[PDB]
């Protein structure tokens, strides 16, 4: 009982690793969202061209 | 499932039906041969699709008018119930003596078209209101089939007399005679005037040669947009009965108005975008309705907006709430949130949005009031009465008819003043 591994010694590692993972996922989601938005805009432009014709 | 037998009759009925089946065939991607390239059509040997519509009249010329036209070969020749005598533009002729002893064949055809279905929902008639054969046979068929099939529902797309100048001189008589048969035996009746259609086609689309074909096309587009939320998928689908229950508060206030959107000219189309605030701004406009009764002179007991295409429902709901809370006067209060919405998921053939507006307003009563004048000014002098009397018509009925009409308009006059 002199030492209990139930305390978190490497809290810094947990924190930094979670930060990096969160940044990675945020980047992926930002990219896919921008892609979706641009696709929606191009579809709207397509309907614009159909109506003009 | 939930089929529709479209009955027509009279000149206006036949023409509007021709253009309406044209538009429907266009929607489902059909060609005049009748092949694809249950709610409306019926399958036939060899993949053919025959419309489920009977066409009736007392004058066999209108047949050759509708049949020879394009998209004409569809209607099965076993349904053209065309008496070979004549109509004459008279109610008692087409309801008691001449256009009445033929109704048995029309009932035969309607029965052979109905008992062959699985779950029939409602009848959908298109006819004039003062035309002799049209109005007469329409109201007689209404009485018969409604006394016969109460499980189903009834819907009639009538055309009212042109308010400013008439098109026939005996139109008030037959209009009142039909009104007295409608409020007792119908369940949904929309009204259209041949007058506001001119103002629209001339001040909304900047047309110069508006042919009756194009006005019928507009009316038929509205009729299709009405029920388009039934035969197609939708985020929130409506029918011919969700309207009949979300609109009429009482068994007689069932005379609606029709509006289609969007309708645009060439330049006006070049300059305006397709965003649902714009469609709403165009929808409620008095100059955009198919009924020559400025709704500004009244309120809306209720109004259903059936959209089409694809759009965020939050936009629809925000537009509804804004137009309702902002025009807080033009809506009656004792029925909170008196405007109903619905969203199907199919745009028209060549657009991105679409809006049909079916409005039970308390403003069309004025139109009836107008008729209540003319008929009254054509009865104390017994004008033209002897033609109707010549077919066994008892003048007594006329009286109650007018009386009935009275109650009708009186009804509306009791509600636009009601407060709570
Ligand atoms: N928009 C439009 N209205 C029509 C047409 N044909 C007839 N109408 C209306 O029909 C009314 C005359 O009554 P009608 O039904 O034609 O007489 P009937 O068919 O001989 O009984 C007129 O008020 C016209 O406005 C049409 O093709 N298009």
């Amino acid at each position: 009982l002199k030492c209990l591994d139930g305390e978190d010694l490497n809290q810094g590692n947990r924190r930094r690793l979670q930060q990096l993972q969160q940044r990675d996922w945020i980047e992926q989601q930002i990219r896919e969202k921008e892609e979706r938005k641009r696709q929606e805009d191009e579809e709207k432009k397509a309907f614009e061209q159909q109506t003009l014709h | 499932m939930r089929e529709i037998v479209h009955i027509q009759g009279g000149q206006c009925g036949n023409q509007i039906g021709a253009k309406f089946w044209e538009v429907i065939s266009d929607e489902h991607g059909i060609d005049p041969t009748g092949t694809y390239h249950n709610v409306y059509y019926n399958e036939a040997t060899g993949g053919r699709y025959v419309p489920r519509a009977i066409l009736m009249d007392l004058e066999p010329g209108t047949m050759d008018s509708v049949r020879a036209g394009p998209f004409g070969q569809l209607f099965r020749p076993d349904n053209f119930v065309f008496g070979q005598t004549g109509a004459g533009n008279n109610w008692a002729k087409g309801h008691y003596t001449e256009g009445a002893e033929l109704i048995d064949s029309v009932l035969d055809v309607v029965r052979k078209e109905a008992e062959g279905c699985d779950c029939l929902q409602g009848f959908q008639i298109t006819h004039s209101l003062g035309g002799g054969t049209g109005s007469g046979m329409g109201t007689l068929l209404i009485s018969k089939v409604r006394e016969e099939y109460p499980d189903r529902i009834m819907e009639t797309f009538s055309v009212v007399p042109s308010p400013k100048v008439s098109d026939t001189v005996v139109e008030p008589y037959n209009a009142t005679l039909s009104v007295h048969q409608l409020v007792e035996n119908a369940d949904e009746c929309m009204v259209i005037d041949n007058e506001a259609l001119y103002d629209i086609c001339f001040r909304t689309l900047k047309l110069t040669t508006p042919t009756y074909g194009d006005l019928n096309h507009l009316v038929s587009a509205a009729m299709s947009g009405v029920t388009c939320c039934l035969r197609f998928p939708g985020q929130l689908n409506s029918d011919l009965r969700k309207l009949a229950v979300n609109l009429i508060p009482f068994p007689r206030l069932h005379f609606f108005m029709i509006g289609f959107a969007p309708l645009t000219s060439r330049g006006s189309q070049q300059y305006r975008a397709l965003t649902v605030p714009e469609l709403t701004q165009q929808m409620f406009d008095a100059k955009n309705m198919m009924c020559a009764a400025d709704p500004r002179h009244g309120r809306y007991l209720t109004a259903s907006a059936l959209f089409r295409g694809r759009m965020s429902t939050k936009e629809v709901d925000e537009q509804m709430l804004n137009v309702q809370n902002k025009n807080s006067s033009y809506f009656v209060e004792w029925i909170p949130n008196n405007i109903k919405s619905s969203i199907c998921d199919i745009p028209p053939k060549g657009l991105k949005m679409a809006v049909t507006f079916v409005g039970n307003s308390t403003a069309i009563q004025e139109m009836f009031k107008r008729v209540a004048e003319q008929f009254t000014a054509m009865f104390r002098r017994k004008a033209f009465l002897h033609w109707y009397t010549g077919e066994g018509m008892d003048e007594m009925e006329f009286t109650e008819a007018e009386s009935n009409m009275n109650d009708l308009v009186s009804e509306y006059q009791q509600y636009q003043d009601a407060t709570a």
